[PDB]
C-alpha cells in the first residue's frame, strides 16, 4: 500500500487525469440523471409540494 | 476567361457528331453538338413547368405540381392541361439528361480519359426511366409515375409505399439503403483521411500515403488503399442505383401484396415452420 | 473493350508492410494478418496489423457484452431452441422499456431493464471508439478531421437513443435492438409524427445523403478515369500537380461550369457526408418536442396545400 | 527503472499531492452524502 | 414548445431551418473558395488577366510543408506554365480551339499534355523510391493473375512492338504500376499499367499503333522514374488515342 | 502460488492493469443496473415506499 | 499427460491466456442470465417470494 | 492404427487444434440447447416440478 | 511434409495429443452413463 | 522451440503455474457447485 | 528473462503491490457484501 | 484396384482431407436431422412416449 | 507428378488413409447394427 | 474408343475429378430426396406403417 505510487513510474499522468477526469464526470452526471428520472428523489419536484408551487 | 493552365487542352476534335460545327466553348462551358441538344430541353422543360404553373394557379414554387395523365388515360395521349404537359417534360427531361451524358462522353475525348463519369450517370437515367417510363408502361398508365414538384413527388413515393404495406421490407429495397448509408460512411472516411493527411497538425509536414495506410490498419486492421478506395467509391453507388431500380421494377408488377408478407416464405420453410416457441411459434 | 481498371489485372505481393511509426506506441501494434489474393482483386490483400491499448480494449470489450447482450435476450426469445433461433432471428426484438416506466430505472429485466443493460455497454463502445479515432490520428501526426466526421453520425445516433428519449421524458421513445423491430419503429414514428417527408430537416439529410452517392459516384468515375495518369495518388496530386489533377479539374469546369481541387473536392466530400447526420439529428431532435403533425406544419409553412 | 520516464521521486511527489487531491474531494463527497442521508435516507 | 411561436408561423423549427440556410450559404462560400487554390487567377487566351475574375475572392494563401526536405508549397502563388505550348489560335474571338502548330503527339498537347511536375521521384514514408523495378525489390513476386513477363505487346495496328520484360511496382501499395516494353532496338520503355489489357497470349495497347512505341519519353536512369517522366510517358500514350491515326 | 508473480514476466503491466480495470467497472455497473432492474431489491424504490414517498 | 506442457512450445500463452479469460467469463455470464431467466432458480425472486418484499 | 502420427506431418497442429476445439465446444453448446429446448430433458424444469418449486 | 517436423517430432506430438482424446473420452463415456442412468433415451 | 520460442525449462514450469490457476479456480467452483446443490438440487 | 523485460525482481515487486490492492479492493467489497446481507438477505 | 493410390499425386492430402471432413460431418448432419424430423425415429420424442416422460 | 509424392511416398500414405477409412466404416456399421436392432428400418 | 484415353491429354484430371465428384454427389442426392417426396418409395414411412411405429 506504501508502494501505490509506483503505478506513476506506468502510467503517464496526462493521460491517467484526462481518463480519470472523464470517468468521474459521467459517473456523476449518471447518478445525478438516475435520481431526477426517480420521482421519489427529484429534489425540483419535492420542492414543488413541499411549497405548494403546484398548480 | 481560362484556368492559368487550361489552354494546352483547348484543341480541337473528339466530337461525336457535328465536327468544328459546334466544337467551341462559352465561357467555362463546353458546347459540341450535344450541347446545344442539351440546352434546348432543359430551357423547354423549364418554360413548360412554369406554364403549368401558371394553369395550376399558383407562384409559390414549392406548391407547383405537374401531374401525369390519370390513370383513365392509360398510356395514351392527354390534355396538355391534364397530364399532357407532364409528358412534354418527361420527353425534355429524358432529352436533356441523354445529350448530358452525350456531352460529357465528348469532353471524355477531347481529354483523353477514361469514360467512367457518363457511364455511372446513365445509372442515374435509368432509375429515372424506371420510375417514370419502363414501370409505368409494365403497369399499363402513365399515372403510376410520379408528378413533377417539390413535395408533391414525395406524396407519390408515400402513397406508392404503403400501397404494400411498409416498404421497408422489400428486399431489394434493404439491400440498395445498405449501400446507401454504406456509400455515405465511405465518402466520409474518405473526405476525412485524404484531408487528415494534407492539413496534419500545426508545423507537421504534410503526411504520406503510408501514414493513410497506417492509420486505417490501426484502427480496423485493414486498409483498401488509395484505388481501392475510389473503386469502392463507385461501386457503392452504382449498386445502390441498381437495387433501387430492381426493388420497384419489381413492385406493383410481380408482386403485389404487403411487402412483410413475403418473409413468411423463410418463417414457413418445413423443417422449422411448426416448431413450438419463438415470436412465430 | 478496353481496360476499365475496376479490378487488377497482376497482383504482385511484397514482404509485409508495418506501416508508419511516428509516435505510435509500437509495443500494442499486433503482428501483420494474412493476405487475401480475393481482396487484391478489388484493394489491398493485407490483412493486419492492427492497433489496440486501452481504449481499444475498452470498445472491443463493451462492444462484445452489447452484442452478447442482445444475443443471450435472442436466445431467450427462441427459448433456447437452435432451430427456432434462426427461424426468427429478424423477429427477436429488446424492446425498451414501458412508457408507464418514464426514464426510471425501475423495469423489470424482461420489461426494459435489459434494454437498459444493453444500451449502457453501447454508449460505452460507441464513445470510447470515438476516442480511439482521435488518438490513432494523434499519434501519427494527422488531423483530427476522421474524428470530428465521427462524431457527426454520433449526433444523429445519441439523439435517437438518448437525448430526444430524455427530452421526451421516457426510454419508450428509443428504438429496439432488432432487424425488423428497428424497422417497425422507423415507420411508427413517421406516422406518430404525421409524416416525416413534411420534416424539412428529413428533407435536408436526404438531399445530402443522395448528394453523397452523387458525389462519391462522381469523385470515383472521376479519378478511375484519370487513374492512367497516376490520379488516385492523390496527395502527390495535390503536392505536386500532375496532368491527372488538371484534366480533371477541366473536365467539370467544362461540363458544369465550375470544378474543385485535388485537396478541395475531400472538403466537398467530408462535409456532403457530415450533413447527412447533422441535419439528420436536428430534425429528429424536432419531433414531438416542437412539432407534433409536420404534414399540419407544413401547410402552415406554404409547402403543402391548405385544407 | 520505467515505462514513463518519471523518476522515483517525482512519482512520489506527484503521488502525494494526487492524494491529497483526492481526499480533499472525497471528503466534500462525504459531507454532501451525509447531508443527504440527514435531509432524505436512501435506506 | 409545440406550437410555440415568437411572430406569425415562426416557431423554433421556423428558426433553425433558417438558420441552417444561413450557415449552408456560409459554407458554399467557404467551399469554393477553397478550391481556388489553383488555377486563378483566371486568364485571357493570351495569357493576361481576364477583366472578370468572378464572384468569389481569392483565399489567404496557405503554405504545406514537404516532407523528405522538399521545401513548402504556397496556394495560390504564382502559376506560369513554366513551359512552351505548340498551339496557334484558329480564331481572332476566344471560346474557340486552338490547333497543333506541329506535331501534338511530340509537343505535348491536348489529350497529349504534360505538366512540368519536380524531376524526382515520387518517395514512400521512409524516403525511399516508392515506384521501382520488380526485380529492384526482391521480395516482390506475381502472386496472382497471368504474369505478363515475356508476352509480345501488341500494338491498335495489330502487330507486335515489343515484348514485357519487367514490372515496374509501387512499393507501399503493393501493386504492379508500369509495364516495361522492350522494342525491336533493344531500348526499353515504360506502359502505364492501366493502358494495357493483359490478355491469355499478349499484351494489347489500344492507345498505340506499334510504330509510335518509340516515340514514347524514355527515362533517363534505368532503375527510377521522375514525376516529371510519368506526366511525360502517361500524357503521350493517352495523347494517341486522338492522334494515333490508321 | 508462489509464482503467480511470473505473471507480469509475460504480460505488459498496463495492458493487465487497463484489461482488469475496464472489467471490474463494467461488472459493477452491469450488477447494480440489474439490482435497480429487480423491484424487490431497487433501494430507492424500497426507501420511497418505506417512508410513504411517491414510487 | 506428463507432456501436456509442451503445448507452450505450440501456442503464445499471452494469446492463450487472453482467449480463455474472454472464454470463461462469457460462458459464465451466459449461466448466471440463464438462471436468472429461469423462474425455479432465479434466486432474487425466490427471495423475494421467502421475504414477502413484493406486496 | 500405427502409422496415424503422420498427420501430424501433413497439418500445422496450431491450426487443428484450433479448429478442434471451436468444433467440440459448438458442437457441445448445439446438443446442450437442444436439450434444454426439448421438455422431456429440460433439467432445470424437470426439477422444477420434481421438487414442486412451479409453486 | 509440408508441416516441417520431422517423424520423431510428429511422433511425440501423436502421444500427448491421443493421451488427451483419450481423457476427453474417458469423461465424455461417464457423462454419458450418468446420464443414461438418470433417464435413458433408449 | 516448437513453434513459440519457449523452452523446454520455461514452458514446464509456465504450465506448473498454468495448472495451479486451473485446480484453484475448479476448487472454488467444486465448493459453489456443492453449496448451489445442498441449497437447490438441479436432479 | 521473460518476454516483458521485467526482471524477476520487477516482477516480484509489482505483484506485491498487486496483491496489496486487490485484498483491500476485495476486503471492502466482502464488509459491503456483509452489510447488504444483513440489510436485506439474498438467500 | 491396386493403382488408386495415385489419386495422392494428384491431389494434395491436406485439401483432401479438410474437403472430406467438411463433406462427412455435413452429410451426418442431414442424415441425424432427417430423423429428428421423422416421428418414426426422432429418438428423443420415441424415449418421451416410451417412459410417458410427456404430460 | 502434380503433388511431388514420390510412389513410395503415395503408396505409404494410402495405406494409412484406408487404415483410418476401414476403421471408421467399421465403426459405422456396428452403429448401423445396433440401430437396426432397436427399429430396423427395411 | 480405344482413344478414349486422349481425353486425359486435353483436361487436367484434378479439374475432372473435381467435376465428377460433385456431379455423382448432387445426382445420387437428387434420386434419394424424390425418392422420399414419394410415398411410394419413402423407405421411412413404409417402415413406419409395416412396423405400427406411429400408433
Ligand atoms: C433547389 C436548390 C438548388 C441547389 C443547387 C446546388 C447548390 C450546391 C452546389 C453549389 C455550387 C456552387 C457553384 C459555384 O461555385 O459557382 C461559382 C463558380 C466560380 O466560377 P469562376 O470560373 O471561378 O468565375 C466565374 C466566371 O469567371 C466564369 O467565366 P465567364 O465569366 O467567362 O462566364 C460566366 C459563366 C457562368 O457565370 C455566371 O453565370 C455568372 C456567375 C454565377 C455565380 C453563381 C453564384 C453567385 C450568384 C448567385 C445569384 C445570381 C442571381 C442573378 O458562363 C456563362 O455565363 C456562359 C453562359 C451560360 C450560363 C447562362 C446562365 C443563364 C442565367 C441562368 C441563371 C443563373 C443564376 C446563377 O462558377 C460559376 O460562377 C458558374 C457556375 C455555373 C453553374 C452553377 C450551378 C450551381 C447552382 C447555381 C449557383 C450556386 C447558387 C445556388
Ligand atoms: C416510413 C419511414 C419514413 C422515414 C423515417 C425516418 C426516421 C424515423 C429517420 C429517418 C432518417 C433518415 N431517412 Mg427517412 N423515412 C422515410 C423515407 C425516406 C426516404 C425515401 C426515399 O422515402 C429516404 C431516402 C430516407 C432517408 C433518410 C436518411 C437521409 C436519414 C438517415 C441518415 C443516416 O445516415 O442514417 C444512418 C446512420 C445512423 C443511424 C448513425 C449511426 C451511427 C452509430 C454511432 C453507429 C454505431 C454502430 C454500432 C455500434 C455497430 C457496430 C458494428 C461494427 C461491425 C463494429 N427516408 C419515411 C417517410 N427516416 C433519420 C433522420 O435523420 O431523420 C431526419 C431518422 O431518424
Ligand atoms: C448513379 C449514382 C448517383 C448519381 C450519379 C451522377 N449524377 C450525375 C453524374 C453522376 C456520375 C454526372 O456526371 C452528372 C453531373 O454533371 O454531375 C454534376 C449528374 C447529375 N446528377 C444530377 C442530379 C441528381 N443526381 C441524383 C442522383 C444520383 N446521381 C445517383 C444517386 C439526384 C437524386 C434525386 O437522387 C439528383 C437530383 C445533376 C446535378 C447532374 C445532371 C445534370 C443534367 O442533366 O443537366 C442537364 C439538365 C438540366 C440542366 C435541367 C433539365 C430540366 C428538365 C428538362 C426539366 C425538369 C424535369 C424534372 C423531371 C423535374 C423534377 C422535379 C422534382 C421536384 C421531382
Ligand atoms: C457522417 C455520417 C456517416 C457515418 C460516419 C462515420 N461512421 C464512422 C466513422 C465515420 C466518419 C468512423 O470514424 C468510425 C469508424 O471507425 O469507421 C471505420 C465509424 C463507424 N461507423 C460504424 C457503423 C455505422 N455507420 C453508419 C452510418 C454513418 N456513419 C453515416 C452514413 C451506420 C448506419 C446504420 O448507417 C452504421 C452501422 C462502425 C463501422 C464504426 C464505429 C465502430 C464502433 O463504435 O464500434 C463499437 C463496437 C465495437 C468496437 C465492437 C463490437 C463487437 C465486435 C464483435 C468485436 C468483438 C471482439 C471480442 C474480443 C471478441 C471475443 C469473442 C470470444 C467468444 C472469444
Ligand atoms: C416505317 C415505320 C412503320 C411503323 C408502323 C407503325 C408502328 C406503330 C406501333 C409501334 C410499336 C411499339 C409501341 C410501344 C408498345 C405498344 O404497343 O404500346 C401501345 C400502348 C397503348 O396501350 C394501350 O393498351 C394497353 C394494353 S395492350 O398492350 O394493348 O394489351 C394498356 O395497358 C394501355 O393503357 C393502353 O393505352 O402505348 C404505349 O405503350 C405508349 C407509347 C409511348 C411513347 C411516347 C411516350 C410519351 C410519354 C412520356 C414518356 C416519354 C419517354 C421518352 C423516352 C425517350
Ligand atoms: C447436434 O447433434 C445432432 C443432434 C445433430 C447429432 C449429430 C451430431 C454429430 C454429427 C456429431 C459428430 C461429432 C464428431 C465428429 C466428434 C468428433 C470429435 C473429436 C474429433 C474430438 C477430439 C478431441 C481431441 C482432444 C480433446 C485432444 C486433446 C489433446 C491434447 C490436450 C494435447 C495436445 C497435444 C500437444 C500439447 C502436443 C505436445 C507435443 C509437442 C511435441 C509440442
Ligand atoms: C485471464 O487469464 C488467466 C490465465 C490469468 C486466467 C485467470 C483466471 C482466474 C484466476 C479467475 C479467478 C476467479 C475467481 C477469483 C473466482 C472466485 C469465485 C468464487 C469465490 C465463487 C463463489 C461462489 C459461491 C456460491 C455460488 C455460493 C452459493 C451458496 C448458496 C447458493 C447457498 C447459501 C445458503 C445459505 C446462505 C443458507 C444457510 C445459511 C444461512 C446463514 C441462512
Ligand atoms: C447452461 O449451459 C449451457 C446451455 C450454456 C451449456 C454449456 C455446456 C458447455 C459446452 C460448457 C463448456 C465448458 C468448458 C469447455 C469449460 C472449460 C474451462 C476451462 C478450460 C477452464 C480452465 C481454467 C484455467 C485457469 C483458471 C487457469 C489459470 C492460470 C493462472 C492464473 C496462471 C497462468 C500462468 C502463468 C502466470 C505462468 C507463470 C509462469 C511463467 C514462467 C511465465
Ligand atoms: C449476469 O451475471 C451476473 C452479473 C449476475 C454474475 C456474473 C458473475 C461473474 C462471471 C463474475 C466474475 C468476477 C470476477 C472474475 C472478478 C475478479 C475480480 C478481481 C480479480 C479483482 C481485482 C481487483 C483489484 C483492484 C481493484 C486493485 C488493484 C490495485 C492495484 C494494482 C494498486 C495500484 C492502483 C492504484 C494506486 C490506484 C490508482 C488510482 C486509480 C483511480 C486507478
Ligand atoms: C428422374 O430422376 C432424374 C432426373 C435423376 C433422372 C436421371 C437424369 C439423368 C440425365 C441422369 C444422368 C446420369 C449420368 C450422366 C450418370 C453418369 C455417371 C458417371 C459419369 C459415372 C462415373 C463414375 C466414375 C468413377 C467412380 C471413377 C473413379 C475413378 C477412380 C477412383 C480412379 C481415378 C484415377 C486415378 C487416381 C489415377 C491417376 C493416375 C496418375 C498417373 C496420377
Ligand atoms: C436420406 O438419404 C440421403 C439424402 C442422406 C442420402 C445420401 C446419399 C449419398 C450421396 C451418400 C454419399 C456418401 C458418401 C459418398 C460417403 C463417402 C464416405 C467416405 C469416402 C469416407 C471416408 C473416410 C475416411 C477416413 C475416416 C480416413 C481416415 C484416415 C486416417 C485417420 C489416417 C490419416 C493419416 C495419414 C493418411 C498418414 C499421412 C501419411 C504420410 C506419409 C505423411
Ligand atoms: C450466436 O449467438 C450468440 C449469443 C453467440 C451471438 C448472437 C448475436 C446476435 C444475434 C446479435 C444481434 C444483434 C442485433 C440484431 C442488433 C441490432 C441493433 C440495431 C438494429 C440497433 C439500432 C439502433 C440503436 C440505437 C439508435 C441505439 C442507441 C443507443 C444509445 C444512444 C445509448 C444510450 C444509453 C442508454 C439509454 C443507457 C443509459 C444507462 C445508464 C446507466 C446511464
Ligand atoms: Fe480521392
Amino acid at each position: 500500500m506504501s508502494k501505490f505510487y509506483k503505478i506513476w513510474m506506468i502510467f503517464d499522468p496526462r493521460r491517467v487525469f484526462v481518463a480519470q477526469g472523464v470517468f468521474l464526470f459521467l459517473l456523476a452526471v449518471m447518478i445525478h440523471l438516475i435520481l431526477l428520472s426517480t420521482p421519489s428523489y427529484n429534489w425540483l419536484e419535492i420542492s414543488a409540494a413541499k411549497y405548494n408551487r403546484v398548480a | 476567361a481560362l484556368l492559368s493552365f487550361e489552354r494546352k487542352y483547348r484543341v480541337p476534335g473528339g466530337t461525336l457528331v457535328g465536327g468544328n460545327l459546334f466544337d467551341f466553348w462559352v465561357g467555362p462551358f463546353y458546347v459540341g453538338f450535344f450541347g446545344v441538344a442539351t440546352f434546348f430541353f432543359a430551357a423547354l422543360g423549364i418554360i413548360l413547368i412554369a406554364w403549368s404553373a401558371v394553369l395550376q394557379g399558383t407562384w409559390n414554387p414549392q406548391l407547383i405540381s405537374v401531374y401525369p395523365p390519370a390513370l383513365e388515360y392509360g398510356l395514351g395521349g392527354a390534355p396538355l392541361a391534364k397530364g399532357g404537359l407532364w409528358q412534354i417534360i418527361t420527353i425534355c427531361a429524358t432529352g436533356a439528361f441523354v445529350s448530358w451524358a452525350l456531352r460529357e462522353v465528348e469532353i471524355c475525348r477531347k481529354l483523353g480519359i477514361g469514360y467512367h463519369i457518363p457511364f455511372a450517370f446513365a445509372f442515374a437515367i435509368l432509375a429515372y426511366l424506371t420510375l417514370v417510363l419502363f414501370r409505368p408502361v409494365m403497369m399499363g398508365a402513365w399515372g403510376y409515375a410520379f408528378p413533377y414538384g417539390i413535395w408533391t413527388h414525395l406524396d407519390w413515393v408515400s402513397n406508392t409505399g404503403y400501397t404494400y404495406g411498409n416498404f421497408h421490407y422489400n428486399p431489394a429495397h434493404m439491400i440498395a439503403i445498405s449501400f446507401f448509408f454504406t456509400n455515405a460512411l465511405a465518402l466520409a472516411l474518405h473526405g476525412a483521411l485524404v484531408l487528415s493527411a494534407a492539413n496534419p497538425e500545426k508545423g507537421k509536414e504534410m503526411r504520406t500515403p503510408d501514414h493513410e495506410d497506417t492509420f486505417f490498419r490501426d484502427l480496423v486492421g485493414y486498409s483498401i488503399g488509395t484505388l481501392g478506395i475510389h473503386r469502392l467509391g463507385l461501386l457503392l453507388s452504382l449498386s445502390a442505383v441498381f437495387f433501387s431500380a430492381l426493388c420497384m421494377i419489381i413492385t406493383g408488377t410481380i408482386w403485389f401484396d404487403q411487402w412483410v408478407d413475403w418473409w413468411q416464405w423463410w418463417v414457413k420453410l418445413p423443417w422449422w415452420a411448426n416448431i413450438p416457441g419463438g415470436i412465430n411459434g | 473493350a478496353e481496360y476499365q481498371n475496376i479490378f487488377s489485372q497482376v497482383q504482385v505481393r511484397g514482404p509485409a508492410d508495418l506501416g508508419m511509426t511516428e509516435d505510435v506506441n509500437l509495443a500494442n501494434r499486433s503482428g501483420v494478418g494474412p493476405f487475401s489474393t480475393l481482396l487484391g482483386w478489388f484493394g489491398n490483400a493485407q490483412l493486419g496489423p492492427i492497433y489496440l491499448g486501452s481504449l481499444g480494449v475498452l470498445s472491443l470489450f463493451s462492444g462484445l457484452m452489447w452484442f452478447f447482450t442482445i444475443g443471450i435476450w435472442f436466445w431467450y426469445q427462441a427459448g433456447w431452441n437452435p432451430a427456432v433461433f434462426l427461424r426468427d432471428l429478424f423477429f427477436f426484438s429488446l424492446e425498451p422499456p414501458a412508457p408507464e416506466y418514464g426514464l426510471s430505472f425501475a423495469a423489470p429485466l424482461k420489461e426494459g431493464g435489459l434494454w437498459l443493460i444493453a444500451s449502457f455497454f453501447m454508449f460505452v463502445a460507441v464513445w470510447s471508439w470515438w476516442g480511439r479515432t482521435y488518438l490513432r490520428a494523434q499519434a501519427l501526426g494527422m488531423g483530427k478531421h476522421t474524428a470530428w466526421a465521427f462524431l457527426s453520425a454520433i449526433w444523429l445516433w445519441m439523439v435517437l437513443g438518448f437525448i430526444r428519449p430524455i427530452l421526451m421524458g421516457s426510454w419508450s421513445e428509443a428504438v429496439p435492438y432488432g432487424i425488423f423491430s428497428h424497422l417497425d419503429w422507423t415507420n411508427n414514428f413517421s406516422l406518430v409524427h404525421g409524416n416525416l417527408f413534411y420534416n424539412p430537416f428529413h428533407g435536408l439529410s436526404i438531399a445530402f445523403l443522395y448528394g453523397s452517392a452523387l458525389l462519391f459516384a462522381m469523385h470515383g468515375a472521376t479519378i478511375l478515369a484519370v487513374s492512367r495518369f497516376g490520379g488516385e495518388r492523390e496527395l502527390e496530386q495535390i503536392a505536386d500537380r500532375g496532368t491527372a489533377a488538371e484534366r480533371a479539374a477541366l473536365f467539370w469546369r467544362w461540363t458544369m461550369g465550375f470544378n474543385a481541387t485535388m485537396e478541395g473536392i475531400h472538403r466537398w466530400a467530408i462535409w456532403m457526408a457530415v450533413l447527412v447526420t447533422l441535419t439528420g439529428g436536428i430534425g429528429i431532435l424536432l419531433s414531438g418536442t416542437v412539432v407534433d403533425n409536420w404534414y399540419v406544419w407544413g401547410q402552415n409553412h406554404g409547402m403543402a396545400p391548405l385544407n | 527503472l520505467g515505462y514513463t520516464g518519471l523518476t522515483d521521486e517525482q512519482a512520489q511527489e506527484l503521488h502525494s499531492v494526487y492524494m491529497s487531491g483526492l481526499w480533499l474531494f472525497s471528503a466534500v463527497a462525504i459531507v454532501a452524502h451525509l447531508a443527504v442521508y440527514i435531509w432524505r435516507p436512501w435506506f | 414548445m409545440v406550437g410555440v411561436t415568437a411572430f406569425g408561423n415562426f416557431d423554433l423549427a421556423s428558426l433553425a431551418i433558417y438558420s441552417f440556410w444561413i450557415f449552408l450559404a456560409g459554407l458554399i462560400y467557404y467551399l469554393q473558395t477553397e478550391n481556388m487554390r489553383e488555377g486563378y487567377p483566371l486568364e485571357n487566351e493570351d495569357g493576361t488577366p481576364a477583366a472578370n475574375q468572378g464572384p468569389f475572392p481569392l483565399p489567404k494563401p496557405k503554405t504545406f510543408i514537404l516532407p523528405h526536405g522538399r521545401g513548402t508549397l504556397t496556394v495560390p502563388g504564382p502559376e506560369s506554365e513554366d513551359r512552351p505550348i505548340a498551339l496557334a489560335r484558329t480564331a481572332v474571338s476566344e471560346g474557340f480551339p486552338h490547333a497543333p502548330t506541329g506535331d501534338p503527339m511530340k509537343d505535348g498537347v491536348g489529350p497529349a499534355s504534360w505538366v512540368a511536375r519536380r524531376d524526382l521521384p515520387e518517395l514512400d514514408g521512409h524516403g525511399h523510391n516508392k515506384i521501382k523495378p520488380m526485380k529492384a525489390a526482391a521480395g516482390f513476386h506475381v502472386s496472382a493473375g497471368k504474369n505478363p513477363i515475356g508476352l509480345p505487346v501488341r500494338g491498335c495496328d495489330l502487330e507486335i512492338a515489343g515484348k514485357v520484360v519487367d514490372i515496374w511496382v509501387d512499393i507501399p501499395e503493393q501493386m504492379a504500376r508500369f509495364l516495361e516494353v522492350e522494342l525491336k532496338d533493344g531500348s526499353t520503355r515504360l506502359l502505364p499499367m492501366q493502358m494495357v489489357k493483359v490478355q491469355s497470349n499478349r499484351v494489347h495497347v489500344n492507345a498505340l499503333s506499334s510504330d509510335l512505341f518509340a516515340g514514347i519519353p524514355t527515362i533517363k536512369s534505368p532503375t527510377e522514374v521522375t514525376l516529371l517522366e510519368e506526366d511525360k510517358i502517361c500524357g503521350y500514350v493517352a495523347g494517341g488515342l486522338m492522334y494515333a491515326a490508321p
